[PDB]
Parts: C-alpha cells; structure tokens; sequence
C-alpha cells in the first residue's frame, strides 16, 4: 500500500532556491528565473529513473522572503511587497528585462501576490504533444545526444511588481514541486554510479558491491 | 453573508496536505493516453523478479564478472565447504545492490518470505553431489559436513538436475540474529576424459508473494 | 522433434521443445485504425519484410565480453526492409529475434541475451559526448570490454556497467532468456514496438538494444574446437508506414 | 458558531482564479441583447476561411501587389520550376502572415491538415499543362520534371479546368523536416493572335475541419 | 534434407539459406542473414529440411 506508484512518488520537494533584487547595476540580479525539469534534484532524479515512461500533472508551490540591504538609509515606513510570478507554456515569449513586454502576454499564466497572506500555488497540467514523458532517449534531438524536444516543460520568471525608482530590497524565492496522478511504464534497474552532469548518462566505472573476508564468512552469532 | 470562524491551522503551507489547486491552463485539452506496454502499479512488481547475488565478493574481483561465480573445483574433497552466507538482504553486502535490495533500502521496516535458486554451469558430462542447509535465526553456523545434515538440508545431484530452489520463511531487519545458508561436498566431481575440470555455480535472488514494507524514507547510496 | 518454418521465401528449422518469451505479455500489432483518422493514413508492405533475415555468426572464445546490435539499422541494408527506411518517412514494427548456438557436450559456458528499450549509452570521457559510429556499426557487433575505456567519443564499454551505469547482474528486469550449454542451446525473443508515440523516424532513433553477455565464460579441453559460433536471425512483424497518396 | 479552519492559499490573489465576486452596480438593470448578424464562438472559424499567399516573396517586391503573383511567363519552356516552398504555418515566412498563420502563432503546439486552391488567372484563350508534386516531411525536394512525376503529383491543365485543390495531411510544429510543394512546366503555354503573351497563378490557403490549437501563449507581432 | 554425421557430443550452429532465381548469392553472412534462412542447432536437431517452389529448365 505504501509501495504503490502515487505513494512512492507523489511528494512534494524544494527543486530550486534564488534571489532577486529591486534595484542593482547588473539588471539580471533583477528577476529569477527556472527551467522545470526533473534532472537537477538528484533525490527524485534516481526515483524517477526507474521506469522509462512518466505522465503526471505539476504542482507548484512559492515560499518568498525580503529584506533591506545593509546598505545604508534607515527610518523607513514601507507597505507590503508585491510580486509576480509568471509561467511561460513551451512555445512561448521568454523575457531578458524587468521592464519588458512580455510580463504582459495574456498568454502567459501570471500570479500577483502580496507579502504576509498564504503563499502562492499554481497546478500545471500534462503538457506534451507526445503521449508520455521519457526518462531515456536513444537519439538525436534532430544534433544532441539524448535530447528529445517533446520532454519541454515550460519556465517560471519571478519579479517585484513596484513603480518607478523603487526603494532597495532583496528577496529570496523557494520552488515547491510535487507530481500528482502519475503513471509509470518499463521498469529499469536502479542506478548504481553517481551522476556526473545534468543532461547526460555519463559516469565513472563503478565497483558490484563491496568486499567480505572469504566467501565463507558468516559473522559469530550473538 | 453565512457567518465563519477560522481555526487554528489556517494560512499556514504543510508540505504534505492533498488540497484543490487553481489550473493555469484552463483552456487546454491534453493529450489522450497511449496503451504502452508495460505498465506498473506497484513496486512490489519489481523485487519479485530474480537477479545475480556476486556470492564472490572477496578481494581483487569485484569490477570483473568473476564476482558471480561460485567456483567449484577439481579432484576429491569430499567434505570441504564451498560457500556460506547470512540472509539479510537489504543489511549484507552480498545481497545489498540486487533488484530486491534495492527497493528494500527505501523503507524502514518490511517483512516477508525470500526465494533463492542455484545452478549450476558445468559441462553435460560431469557428475557429483552438494549438501545445501539451512540455520534458522539465532543458530550458529555449521562446522562440518556431519552436523549439515543433522539439519534442515537437500542433497543435490548435480547429474540428475541442473538447479535448486530454496524458500526462507521468516525474514525481518533491524553479531547479526539472522538465519544462514552453506554448501557442503557431498562427493566432489567426476568427469570423463576431454572435458574441463573446473566450474562454477550462480545464485538468483528474488521475493515471494507475502512480502511488505513500510515508513518509506531516503536511500543511502547517492 | 524438430519444426521447420517458412517466411517467405526463407526457410530455417527449429526445435519443437522452444521456449518463448513475449516481452511484457504483449504481441505485435496495428495500430488499430483511428488515432488519427483523417490525414494520417498508413500502409503495411507484408512483402518481403515479413521473412528471416540472418546476420554473420559471431564467434565466441575464452576471453569474449560481449557484444550488442542497435534496432533498427542493423537491417538498413537488408534488402526491401531496408529500401522501406529510405522511402517512407515514418514507421513502426515488431520483431521476433532467436539466438542459436553450435556446441558439444564437452564444452560448458553461460549467455544472458537481453532486449533493453532506450538502452542511452555513456561517453568514455565524463565531460565528452559519444559519437553516432561508436553507438552501431549496422549488422556488425559492437563489443564490450572487460576493463575501462578511453579515447575521445566512445562508449564507456566495461562489461560490468554495461555502458548504461547499472550493475549488469540487474539486467533481468528486461525481457531476457538465459542459454546453459548443459541444457540448450536457443532462444527466442518476441518484441513489440514500444514508443511513447504511435509512429516514429526509423534513422535517428534507436527503438531497442539486443546485448549478449557470458557469465561464466567458454571452456573446453584437449583437442575440441577452440570457439563456439553464435547465430541471430531476425524477422519483422507488423509493419506500417505513413501512406504515399 | 461553525468550528472552521483556515486551509494553505488564503487571502493571496492568483491571477487565474474564478471566484463569486460582489457586484459595485447591484441595482441597475442592463440594455438587453440585440440579434447582431455574424456571431463567432470560436477562432476555428476565421482559420477556416482562405487568404492569399504571398509566394513571391523576393526582393523588390515585398511592398507592392506584386507579390501575391507567381509568374508564368511566355514561350516554350517545358521542363523548368515554376515554384516551390516547403509547408510551415506559423514558421515559414510565405505562410506566416495569412489569416491561419496568425492564429497559430497565439499557441505553442498546434496539428492539422491543411487545404491549398491554386488559381490560374490569364485570358480564356491560353491552353497549357503544369505538374504539381508533393513531397512528405522527411523526403528531398525533387530536381527534375521526371521525378516529380515518379512521385504523388496531379496534372492540371488549364484549358480544362481554372482551378486545382490539394488537401495536406501531417501537419504539426517544432533543415525543416517538413514537406514541400512544387510546380512544373509540363508544356508551356500556347496562345493565338492577338492576347497577351504573360500570364499569373494564385494561391489560397486554409484549413481543414479537424485543426486543434494548444497553450495560448503571447504572439511575437506587437 | 540435411544430416549431421558427427559424434553425439558436439554442438554448434549452422545458417542455411536460400536466394530465389534471379538474386545473386550471399557474399557474407551478415547479408545471407538478412534474407530467407533458417538457423540450424546441431546440438538439437541432427536434420533439416527444406522445401524450394519454383522449379523448371531451359
């Protein structure tokens, strides 16, 4: 019971953490951004390998902190911060400013939020032309090894929703992901050498298992 | 309008609640499901495939494919060992990285019975006879060939059939408390002239029916 | 005791006492009529692809590894089966592959012969990418090694990782047979096609892997022949293409 | 009253929610619904409707009338191209601007079939024999009258009929992997005494009942 | 029909094929593979048999 498919892989887990900033000198500093997929959490990376086909619907929840930096000014009275939190589909405008027009698509699914109420939660549907996601490709994306284009996912960009010349501030964005009505196809033996990089099945030759004394030994019984 | 009172509780994001999420992508009709062959429903369906134990797992072999085979030699040693180990899959090293094992090492507690199959690998001419027995938990390991088979034991004629199998009933986890396995000489091995005078014996690991687990929790190999 | 069977205008001959493994439980077959009914027609050849096509025997000796053929593409020169990649744009199909060895009954070894889907293959480099002739050499073996690699583009080919990061004891979680010079010496694989979609580009694509791996190796003494040969043979079932009209 | 308890997600605003809300206006009765001619329910109906192709898409021209005519041009000439392009809604630059371009381009994944009329527009006196091929995604454009033939192709002859349709099955989205569409002088054409030598084909594009659109996402025109 | 005339302890595996009027012979193995065969198990079967359809002279 505890080892069917939804128990074993329907639990949430912090797949990325970063920062952003309303005022800098460097205006990437200035949002946050993630490419969802499933192969840069090596915890769920291993648990998912062990089939070689996955359909799931996505949750994602948002857990958001700011600060003032230490810079200098103090005396401050400030309202409560608002942000933005934006999915883009595959196939969709992607953003390079804070101030470009692409934070205003309709078609990309947007969520405005003010600090101090419950966090945020947005649910993603199975979002592939094909009828399953894979884990393993034995192929050429048309050239990558390995790389197949119907396994796109989308993106996620996060920014502070101010006016004009806003005062400085810093937040902290934490990503919540949790796979829900999962279906799984092919089951594959488990991977035995750890994990190199991010794209690829690469790895270091591996040892069976470890050593005992003698193929006869068997420990003193207590 | 309908008068309400919030409980304790509220507003608050508890990383493993089961709540209605809002959909980003209404408007979108998925893909229907394809009938992949090879679908799963539970883990269980896993562990009860046979795999190779490397019962060889001593010094200078474990990264060639030596590590699997049991050797059986050559001339008259009517009553010398030719292996022994403990049941304890999941703890033990020889049993630690099978198809069983593996699944085992996501929980903290399970309970069943286990199924173990011996072969062996020789040429069609050669003849001879293996006592196999079996030490419940909390008995020591035997000393010789006679107390072997003042046990639970099965001789096996290697000229009659070419495999064994074996069911252990009663098997739990946590200088071990747990029942062992050994391989006597009965006769040693005879064979005809112009056929190799060596060779080997392999064991497969697998799960019965019966088996459970429990408090599913992080594996400790990655 | 022995069956003889036609395909075409091939013939071979077989033991009645085979044993046969269908993958997961399910045999090849159309896809039925009406995924996509209206420009998406297909069409079967049932000519020449339904017929036993053999490769060259491989000879295994003492010190053999293993070798490993690529599906398709090890048939991109095989007659009609072949011209068919070529012509059509898209294509599914099913296959039945045996495996034969010639022996004695004074020799002694053991063959895992497994079908593996997605068998993605890592580079000898860690930081490097693998090439497309290290993956296949067509209806020529690859072989695996019995210690680590090197070289720039190639598979990582130790035998015990099987290219793929597992441990090769845990390969029979596939569809996978067993050979014991001691009690036969044949196997017969039947495999269904398995994608994630319903048709598919047969060129940059690899469906599945057929691996052949001893795991107690060839013995033999005095004056027996010092190799055994090993012989596949391959017949496609049910296949279909996009429509030319 | 009514014990209650406050769930995750309360009091943020998610910018795609659908909720009750109170009404600023409740007592003000509204104009009622006049029957206005030419209602829509769905954008499937204007990609459903011809526009003309601009296959002439060369230099010099792309500001003029000019480029919505493929030139047939005078003499005997009976084995060149007349035209050819690959089919790619939404991507390529001849189909990209029309009336069903500009609906795939508001989504990220679309399939269909598509239908193309071809329209000979010289006076009733010219006689002559065009070929036109097609040629499935995967496959090379042919380089000759012949091999064109040799492959899925119609023979229309403008003495007989003004007008030819052609219907395009595999339709989908992302060195294109697409299909192309080519035409060939079969004869030339052949007029008497007194009519103007030059003449001109036109192209109209539309879909076919069965177009389905997915991921509204934001148009990359404004 | 083929058979093997060897002692009862040998095994060892045979490719039998057979190309139509018209086809060329095999040069290789690999190619007689990728046509009409049969493969033959000594260490099971001691014969084989074959049946050819279209037979008539010049």
């Amino acid at each position: 019971s505890e080892s069917s498919i939804e128990n074993f892989l329907c639990r949430s887990a912090c797949v990325y953490m970063g920062e952003y900033h309303t005022t800098n000198t460097d205006t990437s500093k200035l949002f946050a951004s993630w490419t969802i997929n499933a192969r840069r959490m090596v915890q769920m990376r291993r648990k998912l390998e062990l089939f070689t086909y996955v359909r799931f619907d996505m949750e994602v929840t948002f857990v958001i902190t700011s600060k003032q930096d230490q810079g200098t000014q103090l005396g401050q009275d400030m309202p409560p911060l608002t942000h933005q939190i934006m999915y883009i589909p595959p196939g969709g405008p992607i953003p390079k400013s804070v101030t470009d027009y692409t934070w205003q698509t309709s078609t990309n699914p947007s969520i405005f939020w003010t600090e101090g109420n419950a966090p945020p939660r947005m649910s993603i549907p199975f979002i592939s032309i094909g009828n399953a996601y894979s884990n393993f490709y034995d192929g050429w994306s048309h050239g990558v090894y390995g790389y197949n284009t119907l396994n796109h996912m989308g993106q996620i960009y996060v920014r502070h929703v101010n006016g004009s010349s806003p005062l400085p501030m810093t937040s902290t964005v934490r990503m919540y992901f949790k796979p829900k009505h999962v279906k799984v196809w092919v089951p594959r033996p488990p991977r035995l050498c750890q994990y190199k990089n991010a794209s690829t099945v690469n790895f270091t030759p591996t040892n069976i298992t470890e050593k005992r004394q003698s193929i006869n030994y068997i420990p003193e019984t207590v | 309008g309908l008068p309400v009172m919030n409980t304790p509780g509220s507003n608050q994001f508890l990383t493993s609640d089961d709540f209605q999420s809002p959909s980003a992508m209404p408007q979108f009709d998925v893909t229907p499901e394809l009938n992949i062959p090879g679908e799963v429903q539970n883990l269980m369906e896993i562990a009860e495939v046979d795999s190779v134990v490397p019962v060889n797992n001593v010094e200078g072999k474990l990264d060639t494919m030596e590590i699997y085979r049991i050797p059986v030699q050559s001339g008259n040693h009517q009553s010398s060992q030719v292996f022994g180990f403990q049941v304890q899959p999941g703890l033990d090293n020889v049993f630690k990285h099978t198809l069983l094992g593996e699944i085992l090492n996501y929980y903290a507690h399970w309970s069943g019975s286990i199924k173990l199959t011996f072969v062996f690998c020789g040429s069609a001419m050669a003849t001879g006879k293996f006592l196999l027995a079996y030490a419940p938990p909390g008995a020591n390991a035997p000393k010789s060939r006679k107390d072997a088979m003042l046990g639970t034991h099965i001789i096996w004629d290697v000229g009659l059939q070419s495999s064994c199998v074996l069911c252990i009933p009663w098997i739990s986890q946590t200088y071990t408390s747990a029942g062992n396995v050994t391989c006597w000489y009965q006769t040693g091995i005879v064979v005809p002239a112009g056929t190799p005078t060596s060779c080997s014996i392999m064991c497969f690991v697998s799960a019965c029916n019966d088996f459970s687990v429990r408090l599913l929790k992080d594996t400790p190999f990655i | 005791r022995v069956r003889s069977i036609t395909l075409g205008n091939s013939t071979i001959t077989t033991q009645e006492s085979a044993n046969v493994v269908v993958a997961y439980g399910r045999w090849p077959e159309y896809l039925k009529d009406n995924e996509a009914t209206a420009e998406d027609q297909p069409t079967q050849p049932d000519v020449a692809t339904c017929r036993f096509y053999t490769l060259e025997s491989v000879t295994w000796e003492r010190d053999s590894p293993g070798w490993w053929w690529k599906f398709p593409d090890a048939l991109k020169d095989m007659g009609l089966f072949g011209q068919n990649m070529y012509y059509h744009y898209l294509g599914r199909a099913g296959y039945t592959i045996h495996v034969q060895c010639n022996a004695s009954k004074f020799h002694q070894g053991c063959l895992m012969v497994v079908c593996v889907p997605e068998a993605e293959m890592g580079c000898s480099q860690v930081d490097g990418t693998v090439n497309e002739h290290s993956l296949s050499e067509g209806e020529t073996a690859k072989k695996f090694a019995s210690t680590s690699t090197n070289g720039t583009n190639t598979v990582q080919s130790i035998v015990t990782n099987a290219g793929m990061g597992v441990g090769v004891g845990n390969l029979t979680i596939f569809p996978h047979q067993w050979i014991n010079l001691r009690t036969n010496n044949c196997a017969t694989i039947v495999m269904p096609y398995i994608n994630n979609v319903p048709m598919d580009n047969m060129f940059r694509h690899h469906n599945f892997t057929l691996m052949i791996i001893p795991f107690v190796p060839l013995d033999y003494s005095s004056d027996s022949s010092t190799y055994v040969p090993i012989t596949v043979t391959v017949a496609p079932m049910c296949a279909e293409y996009n429509g030319l009209r």
